[PDB]
């Protein structure tokens, strides 16, 4: 809010204020312009799919055990198990703030439909393979979708049969680890915590600023008025008026830059769902280190998950070759 | 007026101690907000007056002429107490008789009805609220709408083949460049 | 078909339409910046003369010098952020141009929904215009099939295709379309044991 914040409740700071311009006409288009665009953002990487699948209740993907990441009904929400961690690590009288004009709005898409596209992701991608990403979606068996990615990364799909009640135990093993490994290390969501506390910590400043004298005899407007002859306060009030206004111009500078920074993230995020999720990439280390095999996305505050499923060789042994 | 302590708010009863020495408390942006009155000793809190933002929700000037405001992150029980003269900045006060008033995340609306059906967002609001202009013309308040719900049919052993394809032309526009200027 | 649809409405070309938005009505608020006052005696730059002697006029012209320069000095820096967004559009363009035209390229939903077969490109005030052709698979019919069969006590695999059968023989075919083909060891390859 323009007026209050540079003249606190004050008749009189309001009237010379108006003879500045339109000097913060702009700071309602400018950040109306960031406010528009984190609500694209997150349409731009969740949304890629116009219908919403459910994943049957039978949960018997030939050995596979997907429980962990399914969303789970006894949970007044619809939040998978994974899910519920990151909230728990996330941390986001402090809202005093409001009394200061710095008002703070709510996305447009809240968490709850947020999971609902996350899960409708993940049942497509488990029942129709990848091919629900590029038309009408078509039912594969699961314990034999998995001869077709074996196929792709070079060995011969004969592999996978073998070795079936071996490769799905390896496999649930895995990403039981995740569970506790995610909680283990504090720097885990370090990417994250830093975005919260990015957007909370300038505020403070920007409030603690008004504190300052600029040159002025105090801090508050009301005494000047009533201690100083209005021949001479414009002196005064304008010594402050300026420093007010120049510290804040500094804040909507800084929020652009951050801005631009994000979209070239969140671009980024949308051709990892895009190509990592619906599909199989052949790029080196762009999906994960080792051949790349599947993807299944998790939500966040402000964020997104990936839990990357990536082949890698064993032991081996030396030969002589012609 | 405290001794010269203009200002203006709502003065409530707090339990704060001041010491016998203590007249004046002030925040983190060393402001006061905590006065004791000079005749009888009590320890006030003082807080500004309620506040917000407007916005308004309206279709194409070509369309009809009706209109919604809105009132951002305020309880929607304190606009309707202030039905007086002369007591709020708007001066259009004959929206706060106005519509069915309706109560949201982000404020709260006037001039519009929370039907139950759902469709695709037109103007957004906040917290998956988008109104719209729908049919005998009204204006309209409902919830997000994903799109068409649908289920695939899993089986341990079938499988689905296509028998026939088709052909599709996609566009797709990037800007690149703007116009060169010096001055 | 793709002829009226582009002239079917007016916000399909909101991309380009908005861009030049941006920068003539920046251009705007500049030039009525200058009639601002500052809080001093008068916007006008003579008239501050005639009505002053000329040992306070510095500190009224002073405000009328700094904002006139800080207030081009905002407008710069809009300028500086729009190119950096520019310049990353810009190269996004070139890798479609040097992908989804001078070859084919596999990467999934990159250049047009759907399997990709070719591309061209068109001119535009300020931009470019692509025509992807994509590949779309049309109705289809459910099926029954099984991994693996066992003839003479040893199991077969399809060398490039998946079993198929419609319930009274088996055949093998390929995967986006129905060709049923008869079983063949020239079309499979055995391995190990049915067991
Ligand atoms: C599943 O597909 C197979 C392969 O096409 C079907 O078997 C074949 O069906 C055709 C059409 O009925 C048969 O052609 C005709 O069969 C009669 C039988 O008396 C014959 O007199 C005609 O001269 C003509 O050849 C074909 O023989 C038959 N082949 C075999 C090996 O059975 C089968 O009917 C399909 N099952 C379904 C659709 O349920
Ligand atoms: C998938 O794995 C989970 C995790 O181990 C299994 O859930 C466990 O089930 C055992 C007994 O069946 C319980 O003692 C544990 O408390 C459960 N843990 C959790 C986190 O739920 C689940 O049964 C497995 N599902 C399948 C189909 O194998
Ligand atoms: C696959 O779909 C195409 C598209 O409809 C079918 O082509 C049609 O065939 C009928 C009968 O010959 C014609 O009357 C239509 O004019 C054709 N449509 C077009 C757009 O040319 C084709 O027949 C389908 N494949 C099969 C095997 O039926
Ligand atoms: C035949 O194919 C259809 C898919 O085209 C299978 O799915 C049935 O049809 C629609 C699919 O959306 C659903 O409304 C039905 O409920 C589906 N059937 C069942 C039992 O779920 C169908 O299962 C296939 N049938 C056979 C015998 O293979
Ligand atoms: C208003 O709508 C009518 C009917 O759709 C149309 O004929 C007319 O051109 C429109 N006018 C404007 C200014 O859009
Ligand atoms: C206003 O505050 C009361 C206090 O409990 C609350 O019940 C009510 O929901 C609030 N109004 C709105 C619109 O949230
Ligand atoms: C929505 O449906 C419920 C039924 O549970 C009904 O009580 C309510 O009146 C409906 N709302 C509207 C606006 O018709
Ligand atoms: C697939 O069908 C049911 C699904 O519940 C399962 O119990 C059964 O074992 C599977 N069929 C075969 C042949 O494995």
């Amino acid at each position: 809010d323009c007026t209050m914040y540079i003249c606190g409740d004050s008749t009189e700071c309001s009237n010379l204020l108006l003879q500045y311009g339109s000097f913060c006409t702009q700071l309602k288009r400018a950040l109306t312009g960031i406010a528009v665009e984190q609500d694209k953002n997150t349409q731009e990487v969740f949304a890629q799919v116009k219908q919403i699948y459910k994943t049957p209740p039978i949960k018997y993907f030939g050995g596979f055990n997907f429980s962990q990441i399914l969303p789970d009904p006894s949970k007044p929400s619809k939040r998978s198990f994974i899910e519920d961690l990151l909230f728990n690590k996330v941390t986001l009288l402090i809202c005093a703030q409001k009394f200061k004009g710095l008002t703070v709005l709510p996305p447009l898409l809240t968490d709850e439909m947020i999971a609902q596209y996350t899960s409708a992701l993940l049942a497509g991608t488990i029942t129709s393979g990848w091919t629900f990403g590029a038309g009408a979606a078509l039912q594969i068996p699961f314990a034999m979708q998995m001869a077709y990615r074996f196929n792709g990364i070079g060995v011969t799909q004969n592999v996978l049969y073998e070795n079936q009640k071996l490769i799905a135990n390896q496999f649930n093993s895995a990403i039981g680890k995740i569970q506790d490994s995610l909680s283990s290390t504090a720097s885990a969501l370090g990417k994250l915590q830093d975005v919260v506390n990015h957007n909370a910590q300038a505020l403070n400043t920007l409030v603690k600023q008004l504190s300052s004298k600029f040159g002025a005899i105090s801090s508050v407007l009301n005494d000047i008025f009533s201690r100083l002859d209005k021949v001479e306060a414009e002196v005064q009030i304008d010594r402050l008026i300026t420093g007010r206004l120049q510290s804040l111009q500094t804040y909507v500078t800084q929020q652009l830059i951050r801005a631009a920074e994000i979209r070239a993230s969140a671009n980024l995020a949308a051709t990892k769902m895009s190509e990592c999720v619906l599909g199989q990439s052949k790029r080196v280390d762009f999906c994960g280190k080792g051949y790349h095999l599947m993807s299944f996305p998790q939500s966040a505050p402000h964020g997104v998950v990936f839990l990357h499923v990536t082949y890698v060789p064993a032991q081996e042994k030396n030969f002589t070759t012609a | 007026n405290f001794n010269g302590l203009k200002g203006t708010g709502v003065l409530t009863e707090s339990n704060k101690k001041f010491l016998p020495f203590q007249q004046f408390g002030r925040d983190i942006a060393d402001t006061t907000d905590a006065v004791r009155d000079p005749q009888t000793l009590e320890i006030l809190d003082i807080t500004p007056c309620s506040f917000g933002g407007v916005s308004v929700i309206t279709p194409g000037t070509n369309t009809s002429n009706q209109v919604a405001v809105l009132y951002q992150g305020v309880n929607c029980t304190e606009v309707p107490v202030a039905i007086h003269a002369d007591q709020l900045t708007p001066t259009w006060r004959v929206y706060s008789t106005g519509s069915n008033v309706f109560q949201t995340r982000a404020g709260c609306l006037i001039g519009a009805e929370y039907v139950n059906n759902s469709y695709e967002c037109d103007i957004p609001i906040g917290a998956g609220i988008c109104a719209s202009y729908q049919t005998s013309q009204s204006i309209i308040a409902y919830t997000m709408s994903l799109g068409a719900e649908n289920s695939v049919a899993y089986s341990n052993n079938s499988i689905a083949i296509p028998t026939n394809f088709t052909i599709s032309v996609t566009t797709e526009i990037l800007p690149v460049s703007m116009t060169k200027t010096s001055v | 078909k793709i002829q009226d649809s582009l002239s079917s409405t007016a916000s399909a070309l909101g991309k380009l339409q908005d861009v030049v938005n941006h920068n003539a009505q920046a251009l705007n608020t500049l030039v009525k910046q200058l009639s601002s006052k500052f809080g001093a005696i008068s916007s006008v730059l003579n008239d501050i003369f005639s009505r002053l002697d000329k040992v306070e006029a510095e500190v009224q012209i002073d405000r009328l010098i700094t904002g006139r320069l800080q207030s081009l000095q905002t407008y710069v820096t809009q300028q500086l952020i729009r190119a950096a967004e520019i310049r990353a559009s810009a190269n996004l363009a070139a890798t479609k141009m040097s992908e989804c035209v001078l070859g084919q390229s596999k990467r999934v939903d990159f250049c047009g929904k759907g399997y990709h077969l070719m591309s061209f490109p068109q001119s535009a005030p300020h931009g470019v215009v692509f025509l992807h052709v994509t590949y779309v698979p049309a109705q289809e019919k459910n099926f029954t099939t099984a991994p693996a069969i066992c003839h003479d006590g040893k199991a077969h695999f399809p060398r490039e295709g998946v079993f198929v059968s419609n319930g009274t023989h088996w055949f093998v075919t390929q995967r986006n379309f129905y060709e049923p083909q008869i079983i063949t060891t020239d079309n499979t390859f055995v391995s190990g044991n049915c067991d």
